[PDB]
């Protein structure tokens, strides 16, 4: 639960923003059409990545 | 491995040009049906896992290595074929493979 | 082999000379050669005068060097006032030497 | 080099190559018997060392 | 050719230097083991005589030797039968052998939890990034009928069904029972499973900084105090004119 | 190959002195620090260009290597 | 009369440490024989108890490793000081080796010969070792070599059956490697006390090159409390690295348990034969491979014989100082190579950086030590 609360206030900072930005664009073309080649399994290691970094800062404090 | 026969005309669908090391199983084993292996690979040794394949054979990640069902080698860097052990089928139920 | 480019030779002689370091210490080019068989005999042929001189450049210099320090800069060993003292003794060892073993040939 | 060059080397050497001939022969039938070189002792039949 | 994350690093409580191991997370993290993870693991290495002065007194742990009693061998005339089990006595193992994980998993067989934190690049960060990770499948990927999806994974599709979530267990101390904290206190618990020298070890690497410290300038004055002689010696040379 | 029997040697003199009767640092960090300069300053003219270089391909392999599978 | 020199025995020691003539400016690069011959003496009491609480049995092979660690009294600290005593030993080697090179000390016929036979002997016991505790490591390092040397053009076959004892790994194991393992120990303190005796006829070198018979001093008390400072801060250092961070050297694959059937994910040996493994794997083919890999050994034998130089030792040598530091940076790049996957970019510098390692020493140390002669008139 704490770490629910705290997920989203790490994902405010722009680090985490822009990766998200390009996960969608490839995200609908690949659903678009069924003959699409990419999965988007790279546009999200990005994002876990950048976000889990900052996560790591803070949740201990927010403990108990 | 007590073989299926579909799994000899697997094998014996392959083209033999395309093969690292000449080693058909018709030769290597007098029973089709039957074959007799040794774990290590030509290259390092390492064993995979079990019922691993996409051609129907073995799969060692070592260095993306794919061994054939009958012990062929079919990419490298392996250098040849499964070694075929010494054995000797004197008894139809009672095999002495060594 | 060159007559013109022998300024140049004497340009590059004069740069290898500091760059390798026993002047520093005091030392002579004759002092830092490796005695093997044929330079243990060109020693014993020198006269007193020459032969007592070597055997104090060579005590001061291995001294200097259990201590870590090197000699004040005014008692550095010049370029032009180096004389090979056992340059001759050694060119009469060796040409005996070719001269016994050409007869065990013919 | 120079210090070996001649007659008397080459001499001394064509007259040792008895010795040089004989030592690397001798050698090399006693590394069979050594070893239980079966792969040379099969070369000649007459020695059934092997049981 | 596929791609693997890395874990992070996080401010444990016993990091590094001189700093040990709060037995209050490992007091509470067996308990999470015992009525979860267990009943298809192993601890074979690991038994009950282990535990008399870590995170239970001695009768503490004792009184869960009685909960469960293990089979036994040859005895007198009636040999197989049932003991209430003792202190010596080794962390039950579930199945008959090993061999029967294959039959109802799936053909997988579970790994032992003796050494599983050395025997891991990343360490007990791995473990802990492994549990709060699983996550949605993307778009245009398939999988078998009993496979489960998380980018942490090297294959990204494993078999195991997560087994934490909110209200899982009850802690005997009354601590919200959340997802947060009880994988902190299982990536705890095995830690000092993997090793049981970690807090030894940290107080003879001080105790022995100090006998260094006052013996390694003394020899040093000795030393010192011999080579004066020999290092202010002056010297002649005027030869005969 | 004793101390009596080891080569011939004239007119030298040396002037030692003892140990209890003067100090075993008279300049620790007058001296020593003035010394390791010119030492080291002397030489790392030809001990630090070899080891640059491994540094400019250590640096160009690792960065190949990387974007070849993350494009 | 003086006791020791008119005793039988102890005028044998008196000769030996006591009373030798020693040269002046000897520096710190010449403690580190007695080092070793302080890190040999570690590695023969550790590993006695290793053996007498030690089973040799195939059953228990991976079992008997992890349960001596916390079982046994005092087992945890003995154990690490075994796999770390060992790395310790391996680097007072190549500082040794390296600093008789760089003064010139190759010119004791009788001695620098005796030594190239102790390099291969260590070689071979340290190698039978990371393949006893058995796991997924010691087995997977094992089918490699032992697999090679089945390319002997008339041989091979016929030898990898007698050391298996069997078809392969084998029960036997245990039996055959630990009894190779404990046997190589003692033929190396014999042929310490032969490599000593062949340099008590001629004394040490010095950091200068030129002989000093002029003012030699005795070995003690001058080198007898030197020396004594010098080991000390090495059971320092030794000691920050097993009661610390004990782990920093292996490697996490090790320990996963004894399965034939398993797939090490990464082969690759321990740090100090990385050099060894890039070279193998650099050439095509089988028996072009391994012959590769015993020329190394077998290379230091051509050094007396390819000196080209008026003076003996780099001290005063500019130009040829350079590349003494450039065949040590080489040997620098071939342990980061060979710890990863061949690679798409690997292989190039890969089999360029080998070469090198060759060219120097067969081809350009004897050219440019003759432009100095030429250089300053012999
Ligand atoms: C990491 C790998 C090891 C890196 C060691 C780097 C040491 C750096 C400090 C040494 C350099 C230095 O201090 O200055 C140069 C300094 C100058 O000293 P002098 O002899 O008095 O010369 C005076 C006028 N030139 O040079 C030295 O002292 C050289 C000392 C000997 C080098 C010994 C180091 C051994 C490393 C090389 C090993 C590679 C070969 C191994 C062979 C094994 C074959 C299988
Ligand atoms: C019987 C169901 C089951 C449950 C419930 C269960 N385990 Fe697992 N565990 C498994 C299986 C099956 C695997 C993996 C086997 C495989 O992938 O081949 C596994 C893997 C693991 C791993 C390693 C994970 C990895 O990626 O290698 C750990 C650690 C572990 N179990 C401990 C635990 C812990 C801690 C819990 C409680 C959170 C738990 N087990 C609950 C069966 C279970
Ligand atoms: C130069 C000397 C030696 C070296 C370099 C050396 C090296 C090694 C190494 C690297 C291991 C790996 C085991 C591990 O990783 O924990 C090992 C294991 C072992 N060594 Fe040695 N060793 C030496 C001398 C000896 C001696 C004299 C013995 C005498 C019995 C011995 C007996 C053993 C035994 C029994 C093992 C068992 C494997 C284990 O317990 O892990 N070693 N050795
Ligand atoms: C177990 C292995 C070895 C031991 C115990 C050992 C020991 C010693 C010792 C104690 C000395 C005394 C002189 C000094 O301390 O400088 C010495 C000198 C010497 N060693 Fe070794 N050594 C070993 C391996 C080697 C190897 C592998 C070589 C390879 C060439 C070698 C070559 C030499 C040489 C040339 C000297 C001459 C010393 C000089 O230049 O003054 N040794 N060794
Ligand atoms: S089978 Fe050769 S490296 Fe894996």
């Amino acid at each position: 639960d704490p770490l629910t609360t705290v997920r989203e206030q790490c994902e405010q900072i722009e680090k985490c923003i822009k990766a998200r930005e390009r996960l969608e664009l490839c995200d609908q073309r690949v659903s678009s059409r069924s003959q699409t080649e990419e999965d988007c399994t790279e546009e999200l290691f990005d994002f876990l990545h950048a976000r889990d970094h900052c996560v790591a800062h803070k949740l201990f404090n927010s403990l108990k | 491995r007590h073989r299926t026969k579909k799994e000899i005309d697997q094998e014996a669908a392959v083209e033999v040009s395309q093969l690292r090391d000449p080693q058909h199983d018709l030769e290597r084993v007098k029973k089709p049906e039957w074959v007799i292996l040794i774990g290590v690979c030509t290259h390092l040794g390492c064993v995979p896992i079990a019922n691993a394949g996409d051609f129907g054979g073995y799969y060692c990640p070592c260095h993306g290595s794919h061994y054939d069902a009958s012990g062929r080698i079919r990419k490298g860097p392996a250098p040849l074929n499964l070694e075929v052990p010494t054995y000797e089928f004197t008894s139809d139920d009672l095999v002495i493979v060594g | 082999a060159v007559a013109a480019s022998s300024k140049w030779l004497e340009g590059i002689r004069k740069w290898y000379y500091n760059a390798a370091g026993f002047n520093k210490l005091g030392l002579m080019r004759d002092d830092t050669i490796y005695e093997d068989d044929d330079v243990k005999e060109a020693i014993r042929r020198l006269p007193e005068n020459l032969y007592n001189d070597r055997v104090f450049r060579i005590k001061r210099a291995l001294d200097l060097t259990m201590r870590q320090q090197i000699l004040p800069k005014e008692q550095w060993t010049k370029y032009e006032e180096d004389k090979f003292y056992l340059e001759p003794y050694l060119k009469e060892v060796i040409r005996e030497r070719k001269e016994r073993e050409e007869w065990a040939k013919k | 080099l120079s210090r070996f060059l001649g007659p008397r080397y080459r001499e001394l050497a064509r007259n040792w190559i008895p010795t040089a001939s004989m030592w690397g022969a001798v050698g090399a039938v006693g590394l069979v018997w050594a070893t239980d070189w079966r792969l040379i002792l099969d070369w000649v039949p007459y020695i059934n060392g092997k049981f | 050719t596929d791609l693997e994350l890395h874990a992070p690093s996080y401010p444990w409580s016993h990091r590094g230097l001189l700093s040990s191991l709060d037995h209050t997370s490992i007091r509470r993290g067996f308990q999470v083991y015992k009525q979860v993870c267990s009943s298809c693991h192993s601890m074979d290495y690991v038994a009950y005589r282990h535990l008399v002065g870590v995170c239970y007194t001695e009768e503490e742990a004792k009184a869960l030797a009685e909960e469960v009693e293990v089979q036994d061998g040859p005895n007198e005339d009636g040999e197989m039968f049932m003991r209430p089990g003792k202190l010596s006595d080794y962390f039950p193992k579930p199945y008959p052998n090993p061999e029967a994980a294959r039959a109802a998993n799936n053909g997988a067989l579970p790994p032992d939890l003796s050494y599983i934190v050395r025997a891991r690049h990343g360490g007990e960060d791995y473990v802990f990034s492994l549990l709060t990770g699983y996550c949605e499948p993307p778009t245009g990927v398939s999988l078998r009928e009993g496979l489960y999806f998380n980018p942490y994974f090297p294959g990204q599709a494993i078999a195991m069904a997560p087994p934490i979530y909110n209200e899982v267990l009850e802690f005997d101390d009354g601590t919200p029972a959340t997802m947060s904290q009880v994988a902190k206190d299982v990536c705890t618990f095995l830690r000092w499973a993997s090793e049981p020298e970690h807090d030894h070890r940290k107080r003879m690497g001080l105790k022995m900084l100090m006998m260094m410290g006052l013996l390694l300038p003394l020899v040093y004055a000795m030393k010192r105090h011999k080579w004066s002689v020999l290092k202010s010696r002056k010297l002649a040379y005027r030869p005969p004119k | 190959r004793e101390f009596g029997h080891l080569t011939r040697m004239r007119h030298v003199i040396t002037y030692s002195l003892s140990p209890f009767e003067q100090r075993a640092f008279p300049h620790y960090f007058t001296k020593g620090i003035p010394n390791v300069l010119r030492r080291t300053r002397a030489c790392i003219l030809r001990v630090a260009p070899p080891f640059v270089v491994f540094y400019l391909v250590y640096t160009w392999g690792t960065q190949e290597f990387e974007k070849s599978k993350r494009k | 009369t003086n006791i020791r020199k008119s005793h039988p025995l102890m005028k044998i020691i008196n000769n030996a440490f006591i009373d030798l003539p020693a040269p002046s400016n000897i520096s710190s690069w010449w403690n580190f024989g007695s080092l070793l011959g302080i890190c040999l003496i570690l590695q023969i009491l550790t590993g006695l108890f290793l053996a007498m609480h030690y089973t040799s049995d195939t059953t228990t092979a991976f079992s008997s490793v992890t349960h001596i660690c916390r079982d046994v009294n005092y087992g945890w600290v003995i154990r690490y000081l075994h796999a770390n005593g060992a790395s310790m030993f391996f680097i007072c080697l190549f500082i040794h080796v390296g600093r008789g090179l760089y003064y010139g000390s190759y010119m004791f016929l009788e001695t620098w010969n005796i030594g190239v036979v102790l390099l291969f002997t260590v070689m071979a016991t340290a190698f039978m070792g990371y393949v006893l505790p058995w796991g997924q490591m010691s087995f997977w390092g094992a089918t490699v070599i032992t697999n090679l040397l089945s390319a002997i053009p008339y041989i091979g076959t016929d030898l990898v059956e007698w050391i298996w004892g069997g078809f392969s790994v084998d029960k036997a194991t245990l039996t055959r490697f630990f009894a190779f393992h404990f046997i190589l120990p003692f033929i190396i303190t014999a042929l310490a006390a032969v490599h000593l005796l062949f340099l008590h006829e001629t004394g040490s070198n010095n950091p200068t090159g030129i002989s000093s018979d002029m003012d030699k001093i005795p070995f003690h008390p001058y080198y007898t409390i030197k020396d004594i400072l010098g080991a000390l801060f090495m059971m320092l250092i030794l000691l920050i690295l097993v009661l610390f961070s004990p782990d920093l050297l292996g490697d996490p694959d090790n320990y996963t348990p004894a399965n034939p059937l398993n797939t090490p994910p990464h082969i690759k040996p321990e740090w100090y034969f990385l050099f060894a493994y890039a070279i193998l794997r650099s050439i095509p083919n089988k028996l072009g491979g391994v012959l590769a890999l015993v020329a190394s050994i077998l290379i230091l034998i051509l050094m007396p014989m390819l000196h080209t130089s008026k003076q003996r030792s780099m001290m005063f040598r500019p130009l040829s100082q350079c590349l003494f530091w450039m065949l040590v940076a080489d040997l620098i790049t071939l342990t980061w190579i060979g710890g990863q996957p061949v690679e798409h970019p690997f292989i190039i510098i890969g089999q360029l950086a080998s070469i090198l390692y060759f060219l120097i020493i067969l081809v350009l140390m004897p050219i440019t030590s003759i432009i100095e002669n030429n250089l300053l008139k012999w």
